């Protein structure tokens, strides 16, 4: 599924003219503070949802076992932990 | 040794220029003129290819087939074109029809009719020309070649312009360009062959006297470009023939450099699988290339503007996956034109190039455009004896020098057309402009 140069296996090319210019001609950082805040900004937050919600619920749950562990664990929490046992 | 090329004036300031030769029995009289493609700027871009059109669609006289007639009579034949800076008109005849075809073309470039219905129907002649250029690969590349060297600067347009500019030409600009741009002052009738230059001085001012004369007459030849290394991929696998071409920034007709710049593009050369003699070949580069089937052809070019040139090579390959190895070998004999060539390599360049200067020459529409070429780029002909001194005085330090400064390690422009899939990206070219070794 993979050739080499001259082979490398793509459909007919046609009809693309492609074009770029030199990176010594360029300003590599052209744009960069552009990018760094507006495009950093779009791309996070159409990702935040996939983050957010399965941290904050693996969070939540943590949170709450821990808590309860540690309750269990001192004298108030002596009856509960004798039935938990 | 040639005969004298005379140069006379008249009063407006067209240069009169001729080459007698009592041997041939045929003349080639015509008109240089310092002015091309680039006087346009992008609204009109495309104007000095129309009106070559309409220069033989009819006069104020004669009309298209009144001008048919008068030609045919005369016996020999007209032919025209037009350039990125330099348009030439000029007529081949007998030695007896030589006053006819000054009268003619004096007549077509002073008083052209421009009529409406004439323009209206080369519109569609020449919009079908931008379908037909599609076929003439090598006319491709170059195009494609200057448009991105010279990126959005006039010596980057086309010749033929825009589909836009076509539908859009009117009479008006038409008129406007040929009275700015046609010019005593930027004019040269030429004659070569069978010509007396006493007999053309006369009818020089039967004819072009009453020529306009420019508000600031600057000297033939008078010109920032600004240079782009940078690609143009063309990709079509349907073609069996890659066709690349790659160019440095060059030279200018009057730079110091231009016989340096000469030598080392013959040190490259030229070469043609389907010639004889080329696989015997003294070049480097034509070894390695036909040891190797590397390609069809290769050819150097070392094309001049008036105030920049490109400098470089254009190959034809069917060997479509040693397309990298053609590519690193011809740059890496560029970087022995740095590094390595001694007096071995010059002077056997300088050797071939004394000949091949003067060979070129070798009939009378040759020799009418050397005159004519030499008087709109430099202002004089150049006679043998001197450019046989200016590149006696190439050294090898000399084309050391040159290539240190313009090629290595330099910014390339680069085309490629056809199946180009294992040419590699822009930097893997540019790094092979110089050696890690050195």
């Amino acid at each position: 599924y993979m050739g080499w140069w001259g082979h490398m296996g793509s459909p007919p090319q046609k009809g693309i003219a492609g074009y770029t210019i030199s990176p010594f001609a360029a300003r590599p950082f052209a744009g960069v503070v552009h990018a760094a805040i507006f495009n950093t900004f779009r791309r996070t937050k159409n990702q935040a949802l996939f983050v957010i919600l399965p941290v904050s619920f693996f969070y939540y749950v943590w949170t709450q076992a821990s808590e309860k562990n540690e309750w269990l664990y001192t004298k108030a929490g002596r009856h509960e932990l004798a039935k938990a046992l | 040794v040639s005969p004298k090329t005379r140069t006379s004036n008249l009063k407006n300031g067209l240069t009169i220029a001729s080459e007698s030769n009592p041997l041939v029995q045929t003349a080639t009289v015509g008109v240089w003129i310092d002015a091309g493609s680039r006087n346009e700027n992008a609204y009109n871009n495309g104007t000095a290819h129309f009106f070559e059109h309409l220069a033989f669609k009819g006069t104020d006289k004669r009309s298209q087939h009144q001008l048919e007639l008068d030609i045919e009579n005369m016996g020999g034949h007209l032919n025209a074109y037009t350039s990125r800076e330099s348009t030439v008109y000029y007529a081949k005849s007998f030695k007896d029809d030589v006053p006819k075809s000054v009268e003619i073309l004096a007549d077509i470039l002073q008083h052209s009719k421009l009529a409406e219905s004439a323009i209206d129907r080369e519109r569609e002649v020449i919009t079908r020309e931008l379908e037909e250029v599609n076929k003439q690969y090598e006319e491709v590349v170059f195009d494609h070649l200057h448009a991105t060297a010279f990126m959005n600067q006039p010596l980057g347009r086309t010749i033929l312009g825009p589909r836009e500019n076509i539908q859009t030409i009117t009479n008006t600009e038409l008129r406007k360009f040929i009275t700015e741009n046609y010019t005593a002052d930027r004019m040269v009738l030429v004659g070569a062959g069978a010509v007396d230059h006493d007999a053309l001085v006369e009818l020089a001012e039967k004819y072009f006297s009453h020529l306009p004369s420019s508000q600031s007459p600057v000297p033939l030849g008078t010109p920032i470009p600004n240079f782009v290394g940078s690609e143009v991929r063309l990709r079509d696998d349907t073609m069996p023939v890659a066709h690349i071409a790659i160019a440095v920034e060059g030279v200018s007709w009057t730079s110091e450099d231009y016989y340096t710049a000469l030598v080392a593009q013959a040190i490259i050369g030229n070469y043609d699988r389907a010639v004889g003699t080329s696989r015997h070949q003294g070049s480097r580069l034509s070894n390695i290339v036909s040891e190797n089937n590397l390609a069809n052809s290769f050819q150097s070019f070392s094309t001049s503007y008036s105030d920049t040139g490109l400098w470089g090579i254009y190959l034809t390959s069917e060997n479509t996956t040693q397309i990298d190895d053609l590519v690193h070998f011809t740059l890496k004999e560029w970087n022995r034109l740095s590094t390595s060539v001694s007096n071995l390599q010059v002077e056997r360049a300088k050797s071939q190039l004394k000949a091949g200067l003067l060979l070129s020459l070798d009939g009378t529409t040759y020799v009418a455009e050397d005159i004519g070429r030499q008087l709109t780029t430099l202002g004089r002909r150049v006679t043998p004896a001197e450019v046989e001194a200016k590149l006696e005085a190439v050294t090898e330090h000399d084309v050391r020098a040159w290539a240190q400064k313009t090629l290595y390690d330099k910014d390339i422009a680069l085309v490629g057309l056809g199946p180009i899939e294992g040419l590699y990206d822009y930097n893997r070219i540019r790094n092979d402009m110089s050696m890690m070794r050195w």
